[PDB]
């Protein structure tokens, strides 16, 4: 991204008050400069010995304060929805960003790049409820045999427990707190920190680790002034 | 009076220049690790990948590895592909004070 | 808390509602320039004459600048 | 484009009171509404910006609140410092800034009566064919004052024009200067010129008079 | 602070100039607000730090906002002025720093621009002699009548700005003859009607007339 | 075409067909001057006395 | 100008014609080596004896080199 060397914060705000956008856009970029940098570029233009000139390239947003959403999916036994990713509401329609790279999240505020996004009707939201939504052909992934897995979402996880496999969800304090019968269960990241699915262990919550410290002591500069005894000498 | 009023003022001005110098050097040197970190956070805007040998030394990685709630077989696998474990890790600056 | 999750067993999927968006639809450019505070060699001799810090430190730069001046085409 | 509308047209309140001016938006402007103070004949003074942040160095007696379409400017303890016209401003985008139409503010205070003076037309002016006699009402309240001219005890009507200064910054009284315009032919035809000032703070009608050829 | 306003016939042209001191014009957005007689505040034109310019509907195409880094002064070229453009034009910017766009906290003095066919007439200043009495408030009053001028404005001070307390300079009233007229008085202690020096200074720059008339009690 | 049109709005979302030219920034640097002070001993006045 | 655009309303798509290509079909490797201009500690005392720039500046390096020797396996 655009380093704090290439563009200071004073100068970024200097450029933001000059962008042809609305007070509502100007205010969103001032409060997510981290993301705006990760989305900006810096291209070296004219390099002379005694003066360097580069071109910064900031992002401009088309729409703001749209309601967005993100889709994770898991096998159903066997179905597996394959329209996974970020959905946002464009004007009238819905823009759909399928690669997890092009969309940045901070707090509760998503920033997506529209360069390769798909535009879908608002009726795809009806696919989550019924796979045979007659108002849209939900792209699905099928299979003639039992499958089992988990998929860790933003705020929890999904456990596809099917067949003779043995899946469970542990809690850090209480250990195993639920066994899973054959079905699609959803587990909250509040109660559960681990979900075992067979022989593979999924981690629903990040695991806190050792805290490291590197101590530094102030360095003392010392010198020794060289003083001559003139008074005893100016007497002799 | 030349030694004392002329030449000792300059030798002492020099003994001061050299302490300033020796210190500015010794500063880029004891905080050598910090200054890299604070550099590569400036260049990635606060989130860097992979985990450079400045952000996490190898001594510190084995200290952290023996603390992961995992099996001896994972612990030994990460010890033998530290290159990949770095390429898969991140570093996010949390609380930066003066 | 704004952000939430919805879970559908019909499809065995989970939505994450409660996000406000920014869709990048263009670019905004700026030409940043910067100047070199150039150093003039100080003519006189040091403790070791075979050592020309000011000269070497410029050729380190000049030569760096040159290697970049070859990337533009 | 957006339009802003305040209420009321003019709001009256005494010293130390709690005054609430409202300013409404035709579209939700998020949090970008600015308040301005304009003492008559001066430049606008910035009190509040971004709905709620108060500009550093302006008295803390001013406060704002709200966001969206319903905004309010509230003063906690009123002062003689503040008696002026107040403006609200929306700045929801770069391209299109629009102001409020203004809320003009006056006072209530202890009644004070006018000091009545009459001025004879100067000798420099009568040599031009027109004479202007001036009657002065200095430092009075309320704003309503009545001035009438008498030429040989005959009431004039429509050959004079009044002007009232704005409420004063310190003592907070008005002034009033009415000028009687007549031609040199009409002026020297009569002797008794006087202006009767009746006022709330006067025990009875007060008359200041002079004579033409005398003084 | 502005200059260059004044009267110009309809269809003519006028050039405003906003002298700014304290900060560089080439790093902040600058604005123009005009105010009609007894109306509200109306935004006119704006130039941002990067040269983007925008004009309100009422004036777009006829006005031209520009700035010059040299003289550190933003201008406002006003071409094809009609009757409705007559107002007082303020310039403004934001001294302080943030990333929102719109508030203002430096405003210029304010320059009047009058569009009318009528010619320019200088004022006739006469002294208002204090009355033969010495009562009516404990003191006495004297003043000055600034009569028969066009167009606005005229400034009246006392003793080159020395005598300030008790002074009241009234807003003008458009006389029937198409000319303006205002009065300026000062309440002074009647124990010094002839003792203190009272000089009202009438300044009306649209006609290049500067008159000093002294107000002393009348001979009688 | 990106010749005639620089913007396309579609409802409430604004697309930018062409890149928006911006403010130009400059960071100026002035040459740094090295100074020293040569020490000269009055030997001639000394070699005479 | 070589490059142009065609717009097809039939499919509501646009092609960008007029590009010459280079398709990578393999790799070419080269082994670059580089040597350290090594400093020998200069034995004598400075203004402050508690300050050994040359030694610390090598341990700054040495230890960096060591931290890289731990990544290869």
């Amino acid at each position: 991204p655009v380093s704090t060397y290439m563009l200071t914060n004073s100068e970024l705000l200097s450029l933001i008050n000059d962008m042809p956008i609305t007070n509502d856009q100007k205010k969103l970029m001032s409060n997510n400069v981290q993301i705006v940098r990760q989305q900006s570029y810096s291209i070296m233009s004219i390099i002379k010995e005694e003066v360097l000139a580069y071109v910064v390239q900031l992002p401009l947003y088309g729409v703001i304060d749209t309601p967005c959403w993100k889709l994770h999916t898991s096998p159903l036994c066997c179905l597996t929805r394959t329209d996974r990713g970020w959905y946002c509401d464009n004007a009238g329609s819905v823009s759909f960003f399928p690669q997890a790279e092009t969309c940045k999240v901070q707090s509760n505020r998503v920033f997506c790049d529209t360069m390769n996004s798909l535009t879908l009707p608002s009726e795809v939201n009806l696919c989550n409820v019924d796979i045979f939504n007659p108002k849209y052909d939900c792209k699905i992934m099928t299979s003639k045999t039992d499958v089992s897995s988990s998929v860790i979402t933003s705020l929890g996880a999904i456990v596809s427990c099917y067949g003779k496999t043995k899946c469970t969800a542990s809690n850090k304090n209480r250990g195993i707190i639920k066994t899973f019968s054959n079905g699609c269960d959803y587990v909250s990241n509040k109660g559960v920190d681990t979900v075992s699915v067979g022989n593979t262990l999924y981690y629903v919550n990040k695991q806190e680790g050792k805290s490291l410290y590197v101590k530094g002591e102030p360095i003392i500069n010392f010198y020794d002034p060289l003083v001559f005894p003139s008074d005893e000498f100016d007497a002799s | 009076n030349y030694i004392d009023k002329q030449l000792l003022p300059i030798v002492n001005k020099q003994s001061c220049s050299i302490s300033n110098i020796e210190t500015v050097i010794e500063f880029q040197q004891k905080n050598n690790r910090l200054l890299e970190i604070t550099r590569e956070f400036s260049v990635n805007a606060g989130v860097t990948t992979p985990v450079s040998t400045y952000m996490l030394t190898n001594s510190e990685l084995l200290s952290l590895i023996n603390d992961m709630p995992i099996t001896n077989d994972q612990k030994k696998l990460m010890s033998n592909n530290v290159q990949i474990v770095r390429q898969q890790s991140y570093s996010i600056m949390s609380i930066i004070k003066e | 808390q704004n952000i939430t999750e919805e879970f559908y067993q019909s499809t065995c999927s989970a939505v994450s509602k409660g996000y406000l968006s920014a869709l990048r639809t263009g670019w905004y450019t700026s030409v940043i320039t910067i100047e070199l505070s150039n150093i003039k060699e100080n003519k006189c001799n040091g403790t070791d004459a075979k050592v020309k810090l000011i000269k070497q430190e410029l050729d380190k730069y000049k030569n760096a600048v040159t290697e970049l001046q070859l990337l533009m085409q | 484009d957006i339009q802003m509308t305040q209420s009321p047209s003019t709001l009256s309140a005494s010293v130390g009171d709690r005054v609430t001016i409202t300013c409404r938006a035709s579209q939700s402007i998020s949090s970008w509404l600015a308040w301005y103070q304009q003492k008559p004949g001066k430049a606008p003074k910035l009190l509040i910006y971004d709905a709620s942040s108060l500009e550093s160095g302006v008295p803390s007696r001013f406060s704002g609140s709200g966001s969206g379409t319903e905004f309010t400017l509230t003063i906690s303890s009123l002062q003689p410092d503040d008696f002026a016209t107040y403006y609200c401003q929306q700045y929801n985008t770069y391209s299109w800034w629009t102001f409020g139409q203004g809320t003009k503010v006056d006072i209530k205070r202890t009644v004070a009566a006018p000091s009545v003076f009459i001025f004879p037309p100067s000798d420099e002016q009568l040599k031009s064919g027109t004479a202007s006699v001036v009657c002065l009402l200095n430092n009075f309240y309320p704003r309503e004052a009545k001035v009438q001219w008498k030429v040989d005890n005959a009431l004039q009507s429509g050959n004079s024009q009044e002007s009232v200064t704005e409420q004063d910054s310190k003592d907070s009284t008005y002034s009033l200067s009415s000028t009687l315009t007549l031609s040199k032919a009409d002026y020297e035809k009569h002797k008794v010129y006087a202006c009767e000032v009746t006022h709330q703070g006067l025990s009875s009608p007060v008359t200041k008079s002079f004579n033409r050829g005398e003084c | 602070v502005e200059s260059g306003g004044g009267l110009i016939q309809p269809g003519g042209s006028l050039r405003l100039s906003c002298a700014v001191s304290g900060f560089t014009v080439s790093s902040k957005y600058m604005t123009w607000v005009r105010q009609a007689p007894g109306k509200g505040l109306e935004w006119v034109s704006v130039i941002y730090g990067g040269g983007s310019t925008y004009y309100a509907d009422s004036v777009v195409g006829r006005f031209t906002i520009s700035r010059d880094n040299s003289k550190n002064t933003l201008y406002l070229q006003m071409n094809s002025l009609r009757a409705e453009d007559t107002a007082v034009y303020y310039c403004a910017s934001r001294l302080g720093v943030r990333a929102t766009t719109g508030d203002l906290d430096y405003w210029g003095q304010g320059t009047l621009v009058t569009v009318s066919s009528a010619s320019t007439k200088g004022p006739s200043v006469f002294p208002l002699a204090p009355s033969s009495k010495s009562t009516s408030g404990g003191t006495a009053a004297l003043g000055c009548l600034v009569k028969d001028y066009f167009p606005e404005p005229v400034t009246v001070s006392w003793n080159s700005g020395a005598l300030t307390s008790g002074v009241h300079t009234f807003p003008a009233v458009l006389q029937s003859s198409g000319l303006y007229s205002l009065s300026s008085v000062v309440t002074v202690p009647s124990s010094s009607l002839g003792t203190q020096t009272y000089i009202c200074n009438v300044n009306h720059k649209p006609s290049n007339t500067k008159v000093d008339k002294r107000v002393e009690p009348k001979s009688c």
